[PDB]
């Protein structure tokens, strides 16, 4: 498993950072704060060791550092690293990976 | 006219901006005096909606802290939280700061924040479609005031840095 | 697995794509939109590699990518691409396919 | 497993030691205490022997003693061990390791 | 003046520190006389809010029985279960202690207390701003008072070792 | 598994005696019954024989009889042997044991 800035998850955690804010539209409108919610996509910056619950020998994390995901909506811890908001989820719930 | 108190009459000329209302904690008096909580070349933090939480309040008073200077808080009110930070601060090393509640009541509160911030010079935290939080203030975003004088049912601001050229056009704003 | 675009699901999610909305009746007449709700059968665009749960080798998707299937009525979460809306389900959920 | 002052967790279990209290701000000014809630950083002094639950030999817990952790918020028992209070949590809990 | 009861005038001279409350366990009295606690050169714990548990009590009877002296405990109220563990020490080997509450309905007691506190010596506890808890006390973090009587209706403190600069001080700030 | 007056554990369960009440305080005062609770700090007196849910062999009791253990707070049953008050509980819900 790989580290991040003086961080490290735990068995399974990712620590992923969302994608920017989508302050204005497409063509040509802004749009407000209250509205827009949180960014369901995301980098992944820090990866768990392995799998506890395998076997034996740990089952590494699927998701590799440096990738683009589709988060879920609910699960995630806030933690907060030099400033800034990371959120750690569970390697079984990120939904989706933007391979390209 | 009001119905006066002694045996002859009496001319009182309000001046500068004066409001009905005073401190909110009986802590912030640095007087030594009739009970007035007095500074000069302050920095003003004019918000629409409450300073509910100790986040919010924390980096107007870095500035103020940082640049060595009294601040007054006019808001809307001020939480137990903030107020209590702002206690501590006070009564301790004594970084120098006070907090009043807004003029007015209703829509009206809405129009004089906006006056007041113009004739001292600054911006209105919490404004409906301006788009302006507590969390990211800067110095040139806090308006200015020569003196100030908080008693405990009435603040006066009296020389506000606030860029006559703008508040004339207040003025003809609110002639029209 | 096989993957859309620049979209891959994980282990066991299966993207798919609602089939057409039913506008009109089958002899002559035409139907409104809050009527008519969510359309069950769907196509499948994206598997997943395979299932996590399976020890040691993962156990690979059942369905397959272009056929037609019959979702359930709960589950899915929607994803976005391209300005067009996918939802992706579990394996385990899609009920039948539409073999022919 | 490692143990503590006449103290020694069992199976999963291991004993942490909440960080400081962030009294003072980074700037200048200074915070009460009624706020600033229970610092999440811990220092992980007391560790099970191994985990129950690994069939044949126990699996060790992996958070060594003298490392800095990011705690959750929830769970955890309160013990008191001369008079200093310290945390139990499971080794499952605890999100990440301050590794540097 | 007050409706006297006897067919004479009477000119009473209430002497000292007296508020109209009186000590709310009949357990106290150490007297074998007309109903009275009598204290000579004793503690006072003043409290702004309750004291409800068995932990907060703790700490400032420990100083008052390690010093060996009597212990008024003046706050908002005395909790049952905090006034469990002083009737137990009091009937039993002997610790010397009396509770009282606070005189004034919520705000004028905040003031009272503060000057009961700054004319015998210490600090009001559970302060707003302040940041004073009990469980942190110390034996010059409490008041020191030459005399108490305490009946069923009223509190006497005469002799309060509260640096009388000071207490000037907080004169002319209450005659400002 | 060790027995105790005439009793015996089943599979799991550990009977256990609670330490002193805490009647005084450190210093000087003392302290009255309905406050302090119930004490955490107990010892071990009756180990079930083995576990039941290990396959084949069972798996013996961790906690040997004669030591100091620190208890959980809800879980556990109130048995009396010889008028006196005696907690049953089970091996994995002891928290620490006090070695020293």
């Amino acid at each position: 498993g790989q580290a991040f800035r003086k961080f490290l998850p735990l068995f399974d955690r990712v620590l992923v950072e969302r994608s920017a804010a989508e302050t204005v539209t497409k063509g040509g409108i802004m749009l407000p704060e209250k509205s827009q919610g949180k960014v369901l996509q995301a980098t992944v910056v820090a990866v768990g060791s392995g799998s506890k619950g395998k076997g034996g020998e740990i089952q590494p994390v699927s998701v590799k550092v440096g990738d683009k995901v589709l988060l879920p909506e609910y699960g995630g811890t806030k933690v907060v690293l030099d400033d800034k908001d990371y959120f750690l989820f569970r390697d079984g719930d990120i939904l989706g990976k933007y391979v390209d | 006219v009001k119905d006066g108190k002694t045996l002859n009459d009496e001319l009182e000329i309000i001046e500068g901006m004066k409001f009905d209302r005073g401190y909110i904690s009986p802590y912030f008096i640095n007087t030594s005096k009739g009970q007035k909580c007095e500074f000069q070349d302050a920095y003003v933090l004019l918000s629409e909606k409450k300073i509910s939480s100790i986040q919010s309040i924390v980096p107007a008073l870095e500035i103020a802290n940082a640049h060595r200077k009294p601040l007054v808080i006019i808001a809307e009110d001020v939480d137990g939280e903030a107020l209590s930070t702002l206690v501590l601060n006070r009564l301790k090393v004594g970084l120098q700061v006070v907090a009043v509640k807004a003029p007015g009541f209703g829509d009206n509160r809405k129009n004089q924040l906006k006056d007041m911030a113009i004739a001292t010079g600054g911006a209105v935290f919490g404004e409906e479609g301006l788009t302006l939080n507590l969390e990211d203030v800067q110095p040139h975003d806090l308006g200015k005031v020569g003196e100030v004088i908080v008693t405990k049912d009435d603040a006066m601001l009296l020389k506000g840095k606030g860029d006559k050229a703008q508040i004339e056009k207040r003025i003809q704003e609110i002639i029209e």
